[PDB]
């Protein structure tokens, strides 16, 4: 027997940036957008789910300096928390 | 300590765990058994370009990214300066591959230049582009088009500018 | 003194099915995903953000019958939660 | 009760509200005195056009949203019946409202009929289209062009199709 699913679903993107806008990245230090989500990661894995990291991440740039950016989390179709449960 | 398999990435604790799944009910992504998973992920990244400038810097980004998804427990293939062909073609591959099957997640990472439309090849100019969209990235990923990978997160996180603009403005105090 | 600020930042958007597909809407009932949507606000406001909400409204349309569709959120850029906090 | 200015919006209690404090740090935005605050929000919703069916039951939107909205709140302009050009006109004249300054947020509703590139003006056609972007929504409400709400929640609200697919698979079980 078939059954329906839909097309799209349970996909999240995250951007370095806001649409029109420049992402930056350092020659020795690397992409600001992925260091910092990284680091987020490593902190927040444990305890929220992925959709809340990035909004951490998104929280952590929110004062702009002379590189400024905004991450833009785009296309959401979670259905579902997804906690990464490292370690398990 | 950083010696084990999840390095630098904090331990979600048994009591942490429980406490996850006790103030949400049904409301989680169901993850597979640690002994018998195969979770899979991608990262593309285009550091040396015909016409564009060089992304220095990006070896500490593939280091970076290809350690945290080792850490959380997916099997990482790294993939360098291809053309949004060839991106498309590595896309394709992916979707295809057994392992998802097997798996409750993935990721997907893509590192480059960018411009508003898309993510630049290695062989984009302003006269010719060669450009990877978001929304085909999707699309290959969708369950039309990867079936193995239904009811299970998908994980796109793109470093790439979408534009020339500084992305800020003024206001006074 | 001028300070900058980022030019898009606190956006979310919560659209009625995914990219390249229907919407549906019933002649006396109205449109699905508006009805679900004041539902789960009408429920949910009191102790949940906006995103987990919209998250909750997904997660109601997931089994797919002959009317399917899957709500998404894009371009998100809310660095915090939007709590409505309903009576206050 | 659902005589009171909350309708049938479960009522968030004092002690509901202190726990919502309390697990979140200063990651939640601030809302504005509730003696002091002019909360708005705008309905846009196309029933009739000249050469696309009509819209049945968007009454029963209006009404909903209508209510819903003004339970949370918020003063809601209900706006109808607009080609891409009347409503590019309305919003701007939305972002140009003094309430924005004492308030903490906004919400926007579109409904329509809707395509792939966006939302259906009253006239529209396949021939002579008549859409508005969601890009332009987004641009018309930024930092740039609506100062009065930077750093406060921009909710916007789209009831469209957004082409012409079922959005549907099959598999076997």
């Amino acid at each position: 027997a078939i059954k329906k699913a839909h097309i799209e679903k349970d996909f999240i993107a995250f951007c370095s940036s806001t649409p029109d806008n420049v992402s930056w990245r350092h020659p020795t230090m690397g992409s600001v957008f992925i260091g910092r989500l990284i680091e987020h990661m490593q902190e927040y894995a444990c305890s929220c789910d992925v959709e809340e990291i990035f909004r951490k991440v998104r929280f952590s740039f929110e004062q702009p300096d002379g590189r400024a950016q905004m991450p833009t989390t785009e296309r959401v179709t979670l259905t579902r928390c997804f906690y990464l449960f490292p370690g398990h | 300590t950083s010696s084990g398999s999840e390095g630098n990435v904090k331990l979600c604790s048994l009591e942490e765990a429980q406490r996850i799944w006790k103030q949400k009910s049904a409301e989680i992504y169901p993850i597979m058994d640690k002994s018998s998973r195969t979770r899979l992920a991608l990262i593309i990244c285009n550091e040396e370009f015909d016409s564009i400038p060089r992304r220095t810097g990006a070896e500490v980004d593939i280091t970076g990214m290809t350690m945290l998804l080792q850490n959380l427990g997916y099997s990482v293939d790294v993939k360098k300066n291809l053309t949004a062909s060839d991106m498309t073609t590595e896309l394709e591959a992916f979707a295809h591959r057994p392992e998802h099957k097997t798996s409750d997640s993935t990721f997907l990472v893509f590192m480059s230049h960018g411009i508003r439309e898309g993510i630049c090849g290695k062989k984009h100019s302003e006269q010719v582009p060669d450009i990877l969209q978001l929304n085909a990235i999707f699309n290959m990923l969708n369950t039309k088009n990867c079936p193995s990978l239904k009811d299970k997160p998908k994980v796109i996180i793109i470093q790439a500018a979408r534009g020339d603009s500084p992305g800020v403005v003024w206001f006074k105090d």
